[PDB]
Parts: C-alpha cells; sequence; structure tokens
RNA sequence: AGAGUACGGUAGAGGGUGGUGGAAUUUCCUGGAAGGAACACCAGUGGCGAAGGCGACCACCUGGACUGAUACUGACACUGAGGUGCGAAAGCGUGGGGAGCAAACAGGAUUAGAUACCCUGGUAGUCCACGCCGUAAACGAUGUCGACUAGCCGUUGGGAUCCUUGAGAUCUUAGUGGCGCAGCUAACGCGAUAAGUCGACCGCCUGGGGAGUACGGCCGCAAGGUUAAAACUCAAAUGAAUUGACGGGGGCCCGCACA
C-alpha cells in the first residue's frame, strides 16, 4: 500500500498497492492460454452486460480449482500476479516435475503444501475434504460438486468459516453472511486468500477504470423517456417512478432470487 | 535450564505413556541435559471437566537442556497429540522425588 | 519450607470447602508468603487439584 | 543484564592494575558493552520506553565520564576515543 | 449484588473508606480499654 | 411415568419469583411464577408471592411423584429462604441446598451504579 | 565521606509480545456448538515505575533500586531558562472487530414541560497495529536534592543480633502508614516522607471581573491546544474559623402527634 503524490492532477488519489514479492515477469508459459475480450456481447452479438468494453489484452492462467494430485507434496515456486481474478496465484511445482497453478493463501512464497484425504491442517493452503477439515476453521476454495471445482469464497481475502456438521452435509457461513449447507464429500483448502489489501486501492482516475475493461455508466435519469423508464423532465428530474433498471425491474430492495433447486441448501439468508 | 515437564494424557490414551516418554528422554540427550527426576503420577480424578471427560493421567519430568528442547517439547503436543492446558514452569535447581 | 503445590493437604487447610482461598483475616499465615501463597494454590488449580467452581 | 559469561569476559581489557573495576575504562566500557548489545530487544519491544530511559541515562553518565577525562587524563582517552567503536 | 457496575474512580470510595474502618477498629478498641 | 427423583431450580431475584422443578437429568415437570397466581403488577416483590408460587408447582410436582427432590439456587432476592419451606409442607421430605449463585469473575458489566 | 561500577540473593499488579483459561452473562439450537470484554477471592494506609501509570495462568527477550558485604574510581557533584523526549480517558485519524453497557436517539411511564433522573431498545467507542493530539480535581490541590532537631504504635523488603523450641522480641536499614512534643501555621493542621531549622537551584504569584479570552506566532485533518494582552468596570471578591438561623442532615427524646 502507497499513497502517490499529487504531482499531477491524476495522481491526486491514486491509491496504489504494490507487493515485492510478487514474480518480476515471465509468467508459467506451458500454463496459459489465449483469451480475446467479449466487450460484453453475445453470440448474437448484443451487449448482454453493460458497461465492458476495452482494456488491456490479458492471457488466461490455468489455475487448478480441483487440486487432485493427493499425496504428491507440492513446494511453492514463486507467488505471480494474475489478470483474471482479485486474488494472487501460486506456482506449485509438485515432487514430480508437474508444475500447476492454484489460488494463493495468505502467507505464502516457498512453503510446502500437499492436498489429499488427510493432509496437516496447521499449513494454510491445504486442500481437503470437509469431512476432516476441523470445525471452526476458516477455509476457502470450497467445491460446491465433487469434481467440479473449486466455486465459493476465491476473490481476494475472501474466507468462510466451518461452523457445524451433520450427515453428509456441513455447515459453513459464508463471507456474504449467509449460513450454506454444502456437502462434505467435496473440497477445499484451509486458510484465506492473499491479496486481501485489494479494498484498500483507489484508482484516482477515470483511465484507471477503462483500462480493466470497465466502460462509462450513464445513470437512467440522464436519458429520455425512451431509452430508460427514469424518463425526462425539465432540468433535473428525479425520477419520479420507484428506482427501476433500464428494463422495469425495482432495484431497491426487491429481492429476485427464484431459484428454488437449491433452497434447502441454503440454511439462513444473508442478515 | 531447569525445566518443570507437565503435561496430559486422555485416559484412554494411557496405554502408551511408555512410547510418550521415551521419545522425550532422547529429545533431551542429544543436548547434554540432564534428568533428575522421572515420575509418573497417581490415576487421579478430575476437578473440572477438560475435553468434556471424568478422567485423565499426569505425567512429570525434568529438562535440564538450554534451550532447544523447548520448541519440540512444545510443538510435539501444543500442536496435535493428546495433551491439554499444561504449564512449563523453569526451576533454578534439582529436586529428588514427590508422590510420596 | 519452600512451599508449592506437590504438598496438598497443607494447602488443603487454607483451601475453602466452598472452593475459595483464605484471606490473612481468616486464618494465620503470613502476609509474606500469602503473595506466594495464591500464585502456588492457581498451579495445583491449574492443574486440576482444586476446583473452579463448589458444583462438581 | 549481561550475559554471564560476558559480564566476566570484558573486563579482561580493562585492567590496568586489574584490581580496578572503578576507574572509567570500566564503568565506559562495560557501560558501552551494555549499549552494544541490549539494542536486541527494543526491535521486538518498542512499546517500553523505561529500558531505554536508562540507555540515554547511562550514554549521558558515559559522556559525563567522558567529560571528566576531557581535563584529567586526555591521553588515557585516546584509548577510548579511538577504541570501541565510537562517535 | 452485581446488578450494578461501580466506577473505577468510585472503587476508592467504596474500598478507602473501608479500609480506614479496618484500622479504626484497632482504634476505637484500644481506646475502649483505657 | 413413575419416578422418584430429581432436581429443582429456585430463581429467586429481587422484583419476580420463578419456580422451576426438573428431573434428575433435565426435564421440566412443574413451574410457577410471582406473575403466576395472577398478580400482574406493583406489588410482588415479597417472599409471601415465592410463598404462593412455590405451591403451584407443589401441588403439580405432584403429577409424576417426586418423594425426594434436590434444591438448586439462584437468584439474590427475597423469596428465597420462604419458597423451598413451602414444597417440604406439601408432603415432600427434600432434604438440602445446593447453590449455583450466577458469579462471574468479573463478566459482563451490566448498568452500572444507577442513582 | 558524595556519586558510580565487578559478586549473588530474593522481593516486586515493572512493561510488552504470543497463548492457555473459567464462570456468569449474551447469542443461538437440539446439555452441546459459537466469541467478545474484564479477570470475584489472593488485596493490603502493599509493591513497582522520574511520572503517567499498572492484577486469571504460562513461558519467552528485557528495567531500576534495595541489601549483604567484599573490591576499585578520586567530586566525576546536585540543580538547571532555553532545549529535548515521555504523559489518564473522551477523540478524531489509518485499517479491523464485535458480547454487555452506552455516548448519538426513539418512544414508555412524569411533570406547566423532559429536552431529566427512572422504562424498552442501538451504531461511534473502549480492543488491535502504526501515528497524531499533549489535554486534566496529572491531586498528596505539597518542585527536585542533601543535611540535621523528643517520641510512640502497626506495616513492606533485606540483613544481623537473639536461651531458643518462634508463638516470635530487639536491632539494623531502605520504603509505606498511624499519632505527638519540640517546631511552624491565619486557622484547619503539618509534624525526620515537615508544611521546622537550613542550603543550592528551578518553575510560579501581584485585587476581583474582562480572561486563560481576543489578536499575532507555533502544532492539529478537525474539535482545538500552547504561549498570552490591554480597553473598560467594581471597592471589593477570597481563605480557614466561630455564634445564630436554616436543611426533603443523621441520631435520641417528649407530647392523642400516629389506632
Amino acid at each position: 500500500i502507497v499513497k502517490c503524490k499529487p504531482t499531477s492532477a491524476g495522481r491526486r488519489f491514486v491509491v496504489k498497492v504494490v507487493n515485492q514479492e510478487l514474480h518480476k515477469g515471465a509468467p508459467y508459459a506451458p500454463l496459459l492460454e489465449k483469451k480475446s475480450k467479449s466487450g460484453g456481447r453475445n453470440n448474437n452479438g448484443r451487449i448482454t452486460t453493460r458497461h465492458i468494453g476495452g482494456g488491456h489484452k490479458q492471457h488466461y492462467r490455468l489455475v487448478d480449482f480441483r487440486r487432485n494430485k493427493d499425496g504428491i507434496p507440492a513446494i511453492v515456486e514463486r507467488v505471480e500476479y494474475d489478470p483474471n481474478r482479485t486474488a494472487h496465484i501460486a506456482l506449485l511445482k509438485y515432487a514430480d516435475g508437474e508444475r500447476r497453478y492454484i489460488i494463493a493463501p495468505k502467507g505464502v512464497a516457498a512453503g510446502d503444501q500437499l492436498i489429499s484425504g488427510i493432509g496437516a491442517p496447521i499449513k494454510a493452503g491445504n486442500s481437503m475434504p470437509l469431512r476432516n477439515i476441523p470445525v471452526g476453521s476458516t477455509v476457502h476454495g470450497i467445491e460446491l460438486k465433487p469434481g467440479k471445482g473449486a466455486q465459493i469464497a476465491r476473490s481476494a481475502g475472501a474466507s468462510a468459516q466451518l461452523v457445524a456438521r451433520e450427515g453428509a452435509y456441513v455447515t459453513l457461513r459464508l463471507r456474504s453472511g449467509e449460513m450454506r449447507k454444502v456437502l462434505a464429500e467435496c473440497r477445499a483448502t484451509l486458510g484465506e486468500v492473499s491479496n486481501s489489501e485489494h479494498s484498500l486501492r483507489s484508482l484516482g482516475k477515470a483511465g484507471a477504470t477503462r483500462w480493466r475493461g470497465v466502460r462509462p455508466t450513464v445513470r437512467g435519469v440522464a436519458m429520455n423517456p425512451v431509452d430508460h423508464p427514469h424518463g425526462g423532465g425539465e432540468g433535473r428530474t428525479s425520477a419520479g417512478r420507484h428506482p427501476v433498471s433500464p428494463w422495469g425491474l425495482q432495484t431497491k430492495g426487491k429481492k429476485t432470487r427464484s431459484n428454488k433447486r437449491t433452497d434447502n441448501m441454503i440454511v439462513r439468508r444473508r442478515k | 535450564r531447569h525445566y518443570e515437564i507437565v503435561f496430559l494424557v486422555h485416559p484412554d490414551q494411557s496405554e502408551q505413556v511408555g512410547g510418550m516418554v521415551e521419545r522425550y528422554t532422547k529429545a533431551i540427550e542429544e543436548d547434554g541435559g540432564k534428568i533428575h527426576r522421572l515420575e509418573d503420577w497417581g490415576r487421579r480424578q478430575l476437578a473440572y471437566a477438560i475435553n468434556n471427560v471424568h478422567k485423565a493421567h499426569y505425567v512429570l519430568m525434568n529438562v535440564e537442556c538450554s534451550a532447544k528442547a523447548l520448541a519440540e517439547l512444545e510443538d510435539n503436543f501444543r500442536a496435535n497429540d493428546a495433551v491439554i492446558r499444561n504449564l512449563v514452569m523453569r526451576r533454578d535447581e534439582a529436586v529428588t522425588e514427590q508422590s510420596e | 519450607k519452600e512451599i508449592d503445590y506437590k504438598d496438598l493437604n497443607t494447602l488443603k487447610a487454607y483451601v475453602s470447602e466452598t472452593g475459595k482461598i483464605v484471606p490473612s483475616r481468616i486464618t494465620g499465615t503470613k502476609a509474606k508468603y500469602q503473595r506466594q501463597l495464591a500464585t502456588a494454590i492457581k498451579r495445583a488449580r491449574y492443574l486440576a487439584l482444586l476446583p473452579y467452581t463448589d458444583s462438581h | 543484564a549481561l550475559s554471564v559469561e560476558e559480564k566476566a569476559q570484558i573486563v579482561n581489557e580493562y585492567k590496568q592494575a586489574e584490581g580496578d573495576t572503578g576507574s572509567p575504562e570500566v564503568q565506559v566500557a562495560l557501560l558501552s558493552a551494555n549499549i552494544n548489545k541490549l539494542q536486541d530487544h527494543f526491535k521486538a519491544n518498542g512499546k517500553d520506553h523505561h529500558s531505554r530511559r536508562g540507555l540515554i541515562r547511562m550514554v549521558n553518565q558515559r559522556r559525563k565520564l567522558l567529560d571528566y577525562l576531557k581535563g584529567k587524563d586526555v591521553s588515557r582517552y585516546t584509548a577510548l576515543i579511538g577504541r570501541l567503536g565510537l562517535r | 449484588s452485581r446488578e450494578f457496575y461501580e466506577k473505577p474512580t468510585a472503587e476508592r470510595r467504596r474500598k478507602a473508606a473501608a479500609a480506614v474502618k479496618r484500622h479504626a477498629k484497632k482504634v476505637q478498641r484500644e481506646q475502649r480499654r483505657r | 411415568k413413575t419416578v422418584v427423583d430429581g432436581i429443582a431450580h429456585i430463581h429467586a431475584s429481587f422484583n419476580n419469583t420463578i419456580v422451576t422443578i426438573t428431573d434428575r437429568q433435565g426435564n421440566a415437570l412443574s413451574w410457577a411464577t410471582s406473575g403466576g397466581s395472577g398478580f400482574r403488577g406493583s406489588r410482588k416483590s415479597t417472599p409471601f408471592a415465592a410463598q404462593v408460587a412455590a405451591e403451584r408447582a407443589g401441588q403439580a410436582a405432584l403429577e409424576y411423584g417426586l418423594k425426594n427432590l434436590d434444591v438448586n439456587v439462584k437468584g439474590p432476592g427475597p423469596g428465597r429462604e420462604s419458597a423451598v419451606r413451602a414444597l417440604n409442607a406439601c408432603g415432600y421430605k427434600i432434604a438440602s441446598i445446593t447453590d449455583v449463585t450466577p458469579i462471574p469473575h468479573n463478566g459482563c458489566r451490566p448498568p452500572k451504579k444507577r442513582r
């Protein structure tokens, strides 16, 4: 965390997060692949998510969310920057060549770690089935179907706390604040994700948004009646509607979950 | 220096105190430590609930290394084994015997 | 001589029936060691020789 | 304090009719050795100013013992300022 | 008993009023016999 | 259901009375309060209420017996020693008290010294 | 001789880091699971630190004095404007936590009214890391230091004397207290820890308001703090003490005052 001096009117509010033990260039080439941008656009060519476009060219890193090698110890080579996410990634070298990327946990640099059916818990970074993880311990990178890979708690500094256990399932409080029953056959990694000071950085200037591939938001009271329901009016009007999307869905409080096929898996909502 | 050992066992675990002790007795003799007492307590009853059971057994030894046989003396049983709520309580001289 | 918590029936003569320790105003022991007894009391209390509550 | 091996070690060059432990070869340079080795605990304990107020109490008294050697003996003062890694 | 909590400035209004009485009991009894 | 042994709570705080009668393992058989016999208000900060609040669970623990009980004590205020001598009048031969008064070491600080 | 060090020995909430705890209470749920915070007793007209300050248990890296003497230094001294660090908590920073209470409030009962004490509820906060403020009923409302002038009773740490079994006297000191002469004091009262007799030095005061306030300087993100005036205005404000009166001040007593 550094705070830039105001030598120009754009650096006045740039709070920058710089890690000096991140690796200095040349990511691990046999484990990257090509990734082109969508612009938020369908296979019908239609903008289906707005405010997406531009940015920097990026390569996709084949980060392992499954952590399948069991019993084979992996040493950590280096922690790298990943353009595709807000977390860091750690290059692991298994005991038989076999480089892979995982999501880096907090406190890793050249440490040892092994995902298995019964690995050491003290080391944060060991992937493990949710049956034999001790209750009360903070985990991240939780699978949600066995074999599917990690899906939950994998942003920067994200974690979930394993709170209870019964039957074939296991209950864990999520970072969202909601209690979620998850199957105990599926894996999780002990610890907490690495780049937890990511919420401190300030972008500073409008260009810093534009090179993350994010594109400006016209707010709907600035549009015409044909463009948005927040219509027009003379002067600054205030959306005489109730506040609503550009497609007419109400936005300030209205619930939009309608899944029903996974409601029993959610033991308590965001409270 | 003079370093007074007390560590706990679970009462279903005490079949291998004869294996628990002998690793510490060679954890000390790698560093020239003189043992001046080696005690096995009475199988006494408990005054409070520790790991929600109603029986235990106590162990007493006396380490006289300098420094190196402490951090493993902790972390064999502090991290993961059947020992709970101890105190390491170093001394200044040697003693002979207790438990009658 | 050098008091400790290995001699139980000496300290148990000062251990209250309700689990507590006695002051110097109740029973006569030295105020020199009244600051040293209570520390050795809570090593027998920590090594489960004496209770914390008077129930169990 | 200082180490039991060390506090009896460092006197072995401060001797000067060896029964002296009182001349300012001793209360400078035992005490200079007190300065140089007890820097350690500050890096771990930086929230306790009780231990470096003793440092400034005797590094002044070292300088007070330097102050008397300014006039009484300038020649043996060179054994202090030239040595020990001062200034 | 512990319905209320006492301010730690009033803590020397409870004990320091009482710790004199511990000593003043010695005062009254030694002035009792004479 | 025919049992003969159990334990017995008495809540004895300043304002109200709460009586709680269980078995020796912890299943409640009978209970009554100082707002139990129809008071609801200004009077019953008394041991006369605990005289009455004992016997509404003293002729209700005579549903499943309890020839012997085990008195557990709880609370600072009145009705402390004027309620467990009402149960024994109701055909009981209760033996001796047992005390767990709520005592922290320092604990959470209450509403402080009000004036 | 003052002042310092080489040698242990304890005493000691010195202070900080990391853990290990317990009961309540609190929050859930079918007695367990979960985490915050201060740690009943030991508690002391006790210790410790220049001061501010500081108590469960446990190690770990570390202070200064005391004392028992034995060694050596040869006034190296104390005090000190400026100068320089370091100083309770509400704070507001810059990041987190999360129980109870509770600053902020909503009503509940209450009064001409609550905007109050009482009643039902809760974010900032205390906690942590670095950093800033540098405030005080920082009070023992008594600057630091040394010397000396009747005592007596507890109590703290050493040590030696002691018929000695200590149930312990005496002595010796360095602290912490009670009471009292000499002594001072306006009196209250201090009274070898002076508020005496003195000595060195330092900070501070010059009637009450205006006022620790304006203005200027410095520091702070802000709230503000620190240094600090006159213009005007009043012949008094203040200190301890005594008589009377008063008191929703206590304590006894009297009377159909209470039946």
